[PDB]
């Protein structure tokens, strides 16, 4: 309803939704339930572009993705940033034919880039409980 | 925000930021910190204006997270993100002693946190109980 | 589900390569220990525990700890044979004495109050008359705290004091009148108040209205600045509120039906002969008007300088009866090196002062945990057996843990405000504003810890925070592990799993689910050269070490990472030295930061951000304020001569007020700004006695000279007795030594001060005032 208090409003939606976040399917669940007090259009539109082309679109939505949306929505006063663009990210485009001329699946692939590229726990040499002895404790690193 | 064993950089470049890029824009903001140890632990700490109604910039900050609860690291999100209006000095320290040396520090400690701590949370005014002493553990010190 | 130790150490396990089933017990020592061992305490050097109990947002403190005492006491019944509890850091003891002293101080005002009105008046019943406005008064504070959702705090009560001389300032005014009518008039009690009060009732409304209208805009101020004055303003002002509704309502109804016929030592003839000197040397100076009127020019000017000059602070520090020593060792540091910088903290206190209890706690400490923090609450004795001062004390122990035990213990005093801050002195935080990284933040933060060193009104402004420290990062060399032929997930697993601590999964111990943590075992994981000894299976069926695959490097990297409004920042602490104020530090601070390299911001945050906040509208609370009180004035009186001169006599309180607060040696704290409008207040209240009758006098056809005189000489005696009585109120504000008693000086000194400038200096200069503002014109 017009004027009503949109804090309170949206913590009943919040409490309604609760009772109906356990029933939803796993990836629904394990992928959030972004609720906003939202809004319809756009204040502004910010962009960026390249006029020399010494930037592809790729780079420039990159950059604005790494660079200034971050410090956009760190403005007072800004309830959202879509970013029409998306950040950049190490793609592999398979390819099915040779994937079984060798005789893999693409979960094979996955498993792959899952176990060559690990992030390896850090740990810290000389946590406690330490051994009666010890006088220096340096916080390991893994490189995986 | 807890995020086990993860030295501070990983929680300060993948939690906190993701964080922060929400607290802003909150009402009666006075200022923000957040602080990341080595304890793969990272205390966000959101300061209102003075006066301002603590439970409802508590459900605001809590509306703020809940937009970014999705984008954290599977641990970090598994692991909760206890959000809570606090304070920064003790009250008061109760500690349980052992004179005559009849129990060993771990024997306290784990009488305090199994038979003490729950009914010192159940008293009414007492807002948190920091046990500065872990409960007792089957421990497996494997030899690699 | 296992549940003892021989359950777990005969769990089975497949034998790799060779076939033989062996137990849990062959390859690990299985034992109980804590889940984790992070934090340990040190209860007066012995090993204990404890339990940091954290307030509930907004809860009492007092009954917090009445509860938690009391939950203690029915604990302590179901303990068994060795284990004793105990509470060896408690702060509530502090706020029942604080709150003590405070109300006996309210009832020493009262009391000595009374003697006032009684060695004015000199029968019982005639300052019984006034004396009976106070209690209502302040019980109708009291409803209107309830209603509007306030508490007795130190503050609230504060403002009661203050308030206890200026209550009974309408019923002094109503019964002075009255018993003067009755001593020149010989009329009977009856019709003698109804002429008081035909004569002084709109004084009386005149008087309420500026008292409670001064008290308005400070309580409009923001921030923990405005939330600290809306206390003294609720209370101020609806005291005297109450304190007119019964001055017009009460006291009129007691002077007409108990007030005795005058029949009936030596104050009398010398009271009256110094009122006469006094007329005598007031004709004498409004003879020289023009240079009393200079004379007014060098005291505004002289109170400017000083109200300009002087130090400013936000709250005075107080000896709590505890406070606390942060130590921070290097990284790299073991927890049984902090153990012996404790030790060594803790046998350097132990029989050598008075303490009651020293408390440390191994692993955490404010702003960060690790091996190489620990924060220690020493609480002192107490206040009636002790010998050296909390800020005397603190000195002691960081003078004598600066030189012996490597690391950073640095004794500090609790702060001013509960949850503003952790300790006292102001906090800086060092922000990144221009993206030049850590390293380069890092060093304009030792370069302005370099700076801070050779400053005189500096002393410790050290880093509350983590130190950068040595790590090992491990490079894997992945053509040595295809040409070796070994998988990637192995190393992988072996790094990890060597180093984590991973916890697996519950067990019923003794009715509780507990959990089952495994881990590399100490010896195994101390020194790199261990993990370097780990193998792994390779191609041609051999072992082989890690050492062969990996490469450690060693880089040098902050170990705590913290932000500030978004940018990366260092939180810098920092303590004024002896004789300089918070806000001089604070000024100067911003000096250094100035010289500091480009893109580095620095923000005050906390106590040190509500202090800037007080000093940066100090201007428009006095601004406004005076304002609020002149256009009442001008209302009340239909002019604009007379409101000019009460406002003249606003200078002369707070050049007494300036004049005190030098002298003791307080700075420009809150205090002070809650004494310098309330002596505004009351200077309004002494012109206004005087500027009233003079201009009804002079409207009786009067000379203005003659009329001005004689409403001075009249009026001397309630300006005497009501500044007296609310004077010899706030002494026991000034003279406080006991607990807490340094919050009472500052709130004392400036208003006593402040009133016997604006009485001494009053009763010469208004009349001064009123005949040249009514000449001019």
């Amino acid at each position: 309803k017009p004027g009503t208090d949109v804090e309170m409003a949206q913590v009943d939606v919040q409490n309604k939704i609760k009772a109906v976040e356990a029933r939803l399917p796993q990836v629904v669940r394990q992928q959030g339930l972004q609720v906003e007090a939202s809004s319809s259009g756009f204040l502004m539109l910010v962009g960026i572009n390249s006029p020399n082309n010494q930037y592809s679109e790729v780079d420039l939505s990159d950059y604005l993705v790494r660079n200034v949306v971050e410090e956009l929505k760190r403005v007072e006063g800004v309830g959202k940033v879509q970013s029409f663009g998306a950040e950049k990210a190490m793609r592999i485009w398979v390819d099915p034919n040779k994937l079984v001329s060798y005789g893999l699946s693409i979960s094979d692939v996955n498993n792959a880039i899952r176990e060559n590229n690990v992030e390896i726990a850090p740990g810290r040499l000389g946590d406690l409980p330490a051994e009666k002895g010890q006088l220096i404790t340096i916080p390991l690193s893994a490189q995986g | 925000a807890t995020y086990p064993g993860a030295t501070a950089k990983t929680i300060n470049d993948s939690v906190v930021t993701l964080i922060e890029r929400e607290l802003s824009g909150v009402k009666n903001l006075l200022y923000y910190s957040a602080t990341t140890d080595t304890s793969g632990t990272a205390e966000i700490t959101a300061t209102f204006k003075p006066g301002t109604d603590v439970e409802m910039a508590q459900v605001d900050v809590q509306n703020k997270i809940k937009a970014v609860e999705a984008r954290l690291p599977q641990v970090v999100r598994q692991q909760g993100l206890q959000v809570e209006a606090s304070s920064s000095g003790f009250l008061m320290l109760v500690g349980i002693n052992s004179p005559n040396n009849q129990y060993s520090e771990v024997d306290l400690s784990d009488y305090l946190v199994r038979n003490v701590v729950e009914e010192l949370k159940r008293v009414e005014g007492v807002g948190k109980v920091q046990s500065f002493g872990a409960e007792k553990a089957m421990r497996i010190w494997v030899d690699p | 589900q296992l549940s003892s130790l021989e359950q777990f150490k005969n769990i089975s396990l497949k034998s790799k390569t060779n076939g033989s089933v062996i137990k849990l017990s062959d390859v690990a020592n299985v034992e109980i220990g804590s889940q984790a061992y992070n934090f340990a305490i040190l209860e007066n050097g012995k090993p204990a525990t404890a339990a940091a109990i954290q307030l509930s947002p907004g809860a009492n403190a007092v009954k917090t700890a009445e509860g938690v005492r009391a939950k203690i006491e029915e604990l302590k019944l179901n303990l068994p044979e060795g284990m004793e509890f105990s509470i060896p850091y408690d702060t509530a003891p502090f706020v029942k004495i604080s709150i003590e002293k405070v109300i006996h101080t309210l009832l020493e005002a009262m009391v000595l109050v009374f003697i006032v009105m009684y060695l004015f008046l000199h029968n019982v019943r005639y300052t019984l008359i006034p004396a009976i406005v106070a209690p209502i008064a302040l019980l109708g504070t009291f409803t209107v705290m309830l209603l509007a959702g306030f508490s007795i705090n130190v503050l609230t009560m504060f403002g009661m004091v203050l308030a206890i001389g200026i209550i009974v300032d309408d019923a002094i005014v109503v019964v002075e009148n009255v018993e003067r009518i009755m001593a020149t008039e010989g009329l009977s009690p009856k019709d003698a108040t109804s002429k008081a009060m035909k004569e002084i009732t709109s004084p009386i409304i005149g008087i309420t209205l500026v008292l409670a209208a001064v008290f308005l805009p400070m309580a409009f101020a923001s921030g923990s600045v405005g939330v600290i004055y809306k206390q003294f303003t609720l209370t101020m002002s609806v005291s005297i509120l109450f304190s007119a509704l019964l001055a017009l309502i009460l006291t009129p109804a007691l002077c007409a039906t108990i007030l005795k016929p005058i029949d009936g030592a030596w104050f009398d003839r010398s009271f009256d002969k110094v009122t006469k000197k006094y007329e005598l040397m007031l004709l004498k100076i409004i003879k020289h008007t023009v240079p009393m009127m200079v004379i007014f020019l060098v005291i505004t000017g002289i109170t400017f300088a000083g109200m300009k000059y002087w130090p400013t602070a936000f709250m005075p520090e107080e000896d709590q009866g505890w406070f606390m020593t942060s130590f921070q060792l290097p990284s790299d540091a073991t927890a049984e090196r902090t153990r012996n910088v404790v030790n060594q903290f803790e046998n350097n206190l132990k029989d050598n002062p008075d303490v009651k209890s020293n408390t440390a706690i191994l692993g955490w400490g404010f702003s960060g945990a690790g091996q190489n923090v620990a924060v220690a609450f020493t609480t002192l004795k107490d206040f009636k057996e002790r010998t050296s001062s909390a800020s005397k004390m603190t000195s002691d122990v960081n003078s004598s843990m600066a030189n012996s035990t490597e690391g950073e213990t640095m004794a500090v005093l609790p702060p001013a405000i509960d949850e503003l801050g952790t300790f006292s002195g102001f906090s800086l935080r060092l922000q990144d504003r221009a993206n030049l990284g850590m390293p380069a933040l890092l060093a304009a933060q030792d370069e302005l810890m370099a700076m801070a060193a050779k400053n005189k009104k500096f002393y410790m402004v050290w880093n509350e925070g983590l130190p950068q420290g040595d790590n090992i990062s491990l490079k894997i060399d992945r053509e040595k592990l295809s040409a070796l032929g070994v998988k990637f997930s192995d190393v992988s697993d072996i790094i990890s799993t060597s180093m984590g601590s991973m916890y697996i999964n519950d067990f019923p111990n003794q009715g509780r689910m507990q959990q089952v943590i495994v881990q590399v075992e100490a010896k195994s994981r101390m020194q790199l050269k261990d993990i370097l000894n780990l193998k792994v299976m390779g191609s041609s069926g051999q072992l082989v070490s890690l050492s062969e695959v990996v490469t450690p490097q060693w880089n040098k990297a902050p170990q705590q990472y913290n932000r500030y409004n978004g940018r990366p920042s260092l939180s810098i602490a920092g303590i004024p030295n002896f004789d300089t104020s918070s806000g001089e530090a604070m000024r100067e601070m911003e000096q250094l930061i100035a010289k500091l390299p480009k893109g580095i911001g620095y923000e005050w945050t906390g106590i040190s951000l509500q202090e800037k906040q007080s000093e940066s509208q100090m201007a428009f609370l006095l601004g406004l304020s005076m304002l609020v009180v002149f256009l009442v004035l001008a209302a009340l009186y239909e002019s604009w001569a007379i409101p000019l001169s009460v406002m003249l006599v606003v200078p002369l309180g707070i050049f007494g007020a300036i004049i005190a607060i030098m002298s003791r040696g307080l700075m420009n704290d809150v205090f002070f700004k809650i004494g310098l409008i309330t002596i505004i207040g009351l200077s309004a209240k002494n012109a206004i006695l005087i500027v009233e009758f003079a201009k009804m006098l002079k409207e009786e056809g009067m000379s203005l000279i003659e009329a001005t005189v004689a409403a001075a000489k009249l009026r001397l005696r309630p300006i005497l007795m009501t500044s007296l009585a609310f004077t010899c109120g706030v002494i026991p504000l000034v003279i406080a030594t006991g607990a807490s008693s340094e919050t009472q000086h500052a709130l004392g000194t400036g208003v006593f001060g402040g009133m016997i400038s604006a009485t001494i200096l009053a009763i010469f200069f208004v009349p001064v005032f009123f005949i040249f503002i009514l000449g001019a014109v």
